[PDB]
């Protein structure tokens, strides 16, 4: 009986500009005090501008006065972001909340959020690493040995072992996104300590948007 | 953001008891009303709780907010596989003009047993170092809870800068992935006499170590 709902989100450039909206339904925003909150992927909430009173006025946090201003169009019941000089840290999925006072402050309807990234990245290949297995190879427990995939866009990329033959250790571990807005994986096969210096182990890289195969030995050091 | 404290994570079983401690100054949780925010999976934060322990209309009383001093805590009992959120405590601080909030506690409802992780770490491969580069990779598989804490050390030294940690991810056999990534020049690499990957897990440390040959 009540909701909001944000869009306008997406890609855009550092130094670029980017609009978000919130639609409220079931209430009549304008008589409400309104606020924007960020969450940075994997970390806490930042709150970023409010909106309060008739004139009205507008808040906003020390990192991004001057840069962000928001507003409201009470004919459609939405609320709006302007976001200028954007940051690579300002990369968030971004709330829309109404925020109420009783004996302290408090934001009780938040809308359904909307991701926002800033970056350069082009549709960029991997350079791929040998992980050798640690020269300690116990008789004990056995051999973990990988494969480093360093610094591609967009994902996603492919990662076998002996051209489909060796599947039986295989983890590939999900990506990490930098700070660099680039993509890196890893691939590790746990093997057995002996048939190393016979067994010959080929990693096989595929990154299609970029158009980018890639075969990598891995043998131990000398 | 995080002027306010939470821990990372905390566990329980169906039907046992927890609480989630936030931690702030004078200047917030000190002088203003602690509000507490629920986030489900893909979801967005519901406000729980507001002026310290008032319950939202629909959240039942096994919810409880409390606050002293600067402190303030949640507690849930009951507790349901529906509670497995993060956790956010909320208020002003009149020392930045802000809104604030915690950092965020991940609650799990255990299922299956405490699993600690194994951990394996890579040095910069032969080639890598050619290229004038330098990567250590920290792989880290069959933990649950799907928390922990990773900290870097050269020798025995905070390391910051050029640190990136993937969030948890689901295994096929339902245990839980991270991975970690350092990046170092060649200068760095070969001038300390190893480089340490720490993985926090239910308050237990797992550590692995590598050395230059």
């Amino acid at each position: 009986e009540v909701q909001l709902l944000e869009s306008g989100g997406g890609l855009v450039q550092p130094g670029g500009s980017l609009r978000l909206s919130c639609a409220a339904s079931g209430f009549t925003f304008r008589y409400e005090v309104a606020a924007w909150v960020r969450q940075a992927p994997g970390k806490g909430l930042e709150w970023v501008s409010a909106i309060s009173g008739p004139i009205p006025k507008g808040y906003y946090a020390d990192s991004v006065k001057g840069r962000f201003t928001i507003s409201r169009d009470n004919s459609k019941n939405t609320l709006y972001l302007q976001m200028n000089s954007l940051r690579a840290e300002d990369t968030a999925v971004y709330y829309c909340a109404r925020l109420r006072a009783d004996l302290g402050l408090y934001m009780d309807l938040w809308g359904r959020g909307t991701l926002v990234t800033v970056s350069s990245a082009s549709t960029k290949g991997p350079s791929v690493f040998p992980l050798a297995p640690s020269s300690k190879s116990t008789s004990g427990g056995t051999a973990a040995l990988g494969c480093l995939v360093k610094d591609y866009f967009p994902e996603p990329v492919t990662v076998s072992w002996n051209s489909g033959a060796l599947t039986s250790g295989v983890h590939t571990f999900p990506a990490v996104l930098q700070s660099s807005g680039l993509y890196s994986l890893s691939s590790v096969v746990t093997v057995p300590s002996s048939s190393l210096g016979t067994q010959t182990y080929i990693c096989n890289v595929n990154h299609k948007p970029s158009n980018t195969k890639v075969d990598k030995r891995v043998e131990p050091k000398s | 953001q995080s002027v306010l404290t939470q821990p990372p994570s905390v566990s329980a079983a169906p039907g046992q008891k927890v609480t989630i401690s936030c931690s702030g100054s004078s200047s917030n949780i000190g002088n203003h009303y602690v509000s507490w925010y629920q986030q489900l999976p893909g979801t967005a934060p519901k406000l729980l709780i507001y002026d310290n322990s008032e319950r939202t209309a629909g959240v039942p009383d096994r919810f409880s907010g409390s606050k002293s001093g600067t402190s303030a805590t949640l507690g849930i009992t009951g507790l349901q596989t529906g509670d497995e959120a993060d956790y956010y405590c909320g208020t002003w601080d009149e020392l930045t003009s802000n809104l604030v909030f915690g950092g965020g506690t991940k609650l799990t409802v255990l299922g299956q047993p405490k699993a600690a992780p194994s951990v394996t770490l890579f040095p910069p491969s032969s080639e890598e170092l050619q290229a004038n580069k330098a990567t250590l990779v920290c792989l880290i598989s069959d933990f649950y809870p799907g928390a922990v804490t990773v900290a870097w050390k050269a020798d025995s030294s905070p390391v910051k800068a050029g640190v990136e940690t993937t969030t948890p991810s689901k295994q096929s056999n339902n245990k839980y992935a991270a991975s970690s990534y350092l990046s170092l020049t060649p200068e760095q690499w070969k001038s300390h006499r190893s480089y340490s990957c720490q993985v926090t897990h239910e308050g237990s440390t797992v550590e692995k170590t590598v050395a230059p040959t």
